[PDB]
């Protein structure tokens, strides 16, 4: 029922991009939806890299939960908007690539951790503001 | 559904005609047509149609279902200023608070009480246990003791929680969806007492809301369990009735689930700004609530100024007495699954389709 | 440094939100 609606939304918006950024899957394996939003997500990643070089040090499940939760709760305590969801997505992807590249086997814990936070703390806002259709429109409007 | 127009959903047992009169006043000042509807299976239809961008601009229902509506991204957030918040009791705001944010406007507090025909019975039984005997008394006269809705668990829960039954454990500010008190000692004691009342031919498992209403109003039965909305038809019937405390079960009070009628704004509504106007400035005034209360009583309303008058009504005081002895419903999204499960168990135990222990074990599992 | 990253994520977030 609705447990599966939440799954497909999060996977299209969040998981697909992380798995591409991690090289768990190729660009060709991304849906047309995922290929579109990847552009605005890629540009956010570039814009972020020009500001800061994030150095991660995570050796356990708990460190991931605590650190990830601390960052993203401050990101949205103020408010929620699509631009910040872009940052949420990209942040999740960078922590996950650190894990896979460190070979610590924790990347699935980052994805899952971000999946759960988006599900409970962001999805109500996302859906009540047009959900998938509006994020795609947001990403196409940014193409200007 | 249509910009420039308001569509409002409220359950059929409330004063939708009174609310329509408040809609006419709103249309007089703004020219915005206000259509009040009372669809069937309302609490279920809204998440269906709202999820696809349709449904009403405004949805009315007890607060317990809104947390689920909010979590599904179906509700716009309301923006009442502190000034307006001060006109309603804080505890009513607490029933519509979810994940830090107000998600609906509270209207009025609702609780089940015991309603009895004074002529047929001038001394309501203090305990549930003395009912079977008082029923054989009345069934020799041609009457019956108690008829109330058996098809909705809302009306059976007070007896279920009496001896310890609970929905979700409340500890430190978080509800435990793992700790459920639907199949613990108290619950099966309360439900078994109901089945035995059925088995022993005192009540009828088929009894629903309309059946129990006509039986009482027509003086065919001495007692019923209901809320404030139902008093009007009893006034119309002219039965000499009292509203009082629910009977106790094994020395402990019936613990009814307290409801707070609430109004949410569909997230897909293109009329949110006008929905706010209607709800704050037209409905939640001494005049708007009176219009609705004259059609069907709301109970103890959230509006301080207007509740001050209503509180003096003894029928309202009994509602608050049974309310203190009860508990405010949680609004977490899991409340729907809990009701569905308890709805199936009560129906199966009464019909003999399942043992009490079977019915409740399934409900504990599926909560 | 962690609160620094969340501030940065906010700004460039709000930036991308307005530029759309
Ligand atoms: O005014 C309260 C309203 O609901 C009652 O109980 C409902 C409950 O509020 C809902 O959450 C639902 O899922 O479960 C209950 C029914 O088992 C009564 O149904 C109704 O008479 C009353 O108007």
């Amino acid at each position: 029922g609705e447990e599966l609606i939440y799954h497909n939304i999060i996977n299209e918006i969040l998981v697909g991009y992380i798995k591409y950024y991690i090289n768990d899957i190729s660009e060709h394996e991304l849906s047309p939806y995922q290929q579109q939003i990847k552009k605005i997500l890629t540009y956010y990643d570039e814009c972020l890299n020009k500001q800061v070089t994030i150095t991660f040090s995570l050796t356990s499940v708990q460190e991931i939960k605590t650190q990830f939760t601390g960052v993203v709760t401050e990101l949205f305590k103020d408010l929620i908007n699509w631009g910040r969801i872009c940052g949420f997505i990209v942040f999740s992807a960078k922590m996950a690539k650190y894990c896979k590249d460190a070979n610590n086997h924790l990347e699935s814990t980052v994805i899952t951790t971000a999946y759960n936070f988006m599900k409970h703390n962001l999805l109500p806002w996302m859906i009540s503001h047009g959900g998938q259709e509006e994020f795609l429109a947001f990403s196409l409007h940014s193409d200007m | 559904i249509e910009e420039g127009k308001l569509v409002i959903w409220i359950n059929g047992d409330k004063g939708y005609n009174g609310l329509a009169e408040v809609g006419k006043k709103f249309e007089k000042d703004t020219g915005i047509k206000v259509t009040v509807e009372h669809p069937d299976k309302l609490e279920e239809k809204f998440p269906q149609v709202a999820a696809t961008g349709d449904g009403p601009d405004i949805i009315f229902w007890a607060h317990d279902r809104f947390g689920g509506y909010a979590q599904s991204g179906l509700l716009a957030e309301i923006t009442p200023d502190k000034a307006f918040q001060d006109k309603l009791y804080p505890f009513t705001w607490d029933a519509v608070r979810y994940n830090g944010k107000l998600i609906a406007y509270p209207i009025a507090v609702e609780a089940l009480s015991l309603i009895y025909n004074k002529d047929l019975l001038p001394n309501p039984p203090k305990t549930w246990e003395e009912i079977p005997a008082l029923d054989k008394e009345l069934k020799a006269k041609g009457k019956s003791a108690l008829m109330f809705n058996l098809q909705e668990p809302y009306f059976t829960w007070p007896l279920i929680a009496a001896d310890g039954g609970y929905a979700f454990k409340y500890e430190n500010g978080k509800y435990d969806i793992k700790d459920v008190g639907v199949d613990n000692a108290g619950a099966k004691a309360g439900l078994t007492f109901l089945v035995d009342l059925i088995k022993n031919k005192h009540m009828n498992a088929d009894t629903d809301y309309s059946i129990a209403e006509a039986a009482f109003n027509k003086g065919e039965t001495a007692m019923t369990i209901n809320g404030p909305w139902a008093w009007s038809n009893i006034d119309t019937s002219k039965v000499n009735y009292g509203v009082t405390v629910l009977p106790t079960f094994k020395g402990q009070p019936s613990k009814p689930f307290v409801g707070v009628l609430s109004a949410g704004i569909n997230a897909a509504s293109p009329n949110k700004e006008l929905a706010k106007e209607f709800l704050e400035n037209y409905l939640l005034t001494d005049e708007g609530l009176e219009a609705v209360n004259k059609d069907k009583p709301l109970g103890a309303v959230a509006l301080k100024s207007y509740e001050e008058e209503l509180a003096k009504d003894p029928r309202i005081a009994a509602t608050m007495e049974n309310a203190q002895k009860g508990e405010i419903m949680p609004n977490i999204p899991q409340m729907s699954a809990f009701w569905y499960a308890v709805r199936t168990a009560v129906i199966n135990a009464a019909s003999g389709r399942q043992t009490v222990d079977e019915a409740l074990k399934d409900a504990q599992t599926n909560s | 440094t962690m609160e620094n990253l969340s501030r940065r994520l906010k700004v460039t977030g709000d930036l991308f939100d307005i530029m759309s």
